């Protein structure tokens, strides 16, 4: 096995998150609340107003 | 007045009393009219009287 990225800590309160993506099924959702590492897959998504 | 975005609620206080918010809480700011005779925008504050 080979290191590929070190994921990092994403501090999350109530009311707050950020939009993420299933990369395997381009499912994104947005995260909230409690603080949240991304899985192996889910990358951060760019919101467009 | 104070409104908590995390309990999704305002609370209201008066008196002799400190307002000690929570994070999320936010004060209810209140336009004035204020100037030497009348303005819609002047003296804004959240301290009704």
């Amino acid at each position: 096995v080979e290191v590929v990225e070190e994921r990092q800590a994403i501090p999350l309160d109530q009311n707050e998150g950020i939009y993420v993506q299933d990369v395997k099924t381009g499912k994104v959702r947005a995260v909230i609340g409690s603080t949240y590492m991304l899985t192996q897959d889910e990358v951060l998504w760019e919101k467009e107003l | 007045q104070v409104y908590d975005y995390r309990a999704k609620r305002a609370r209201v206080v008066f008196g002799p009393e400190l307002v000690t918010l929570d994070p999320e809480e936010q004060f209810t700011v209140l336009s004035l009219s204020a100037g030497r005779p009348k303005r819609p925008h002047a003296r804004r504050a959240l301290c009704l009287l």
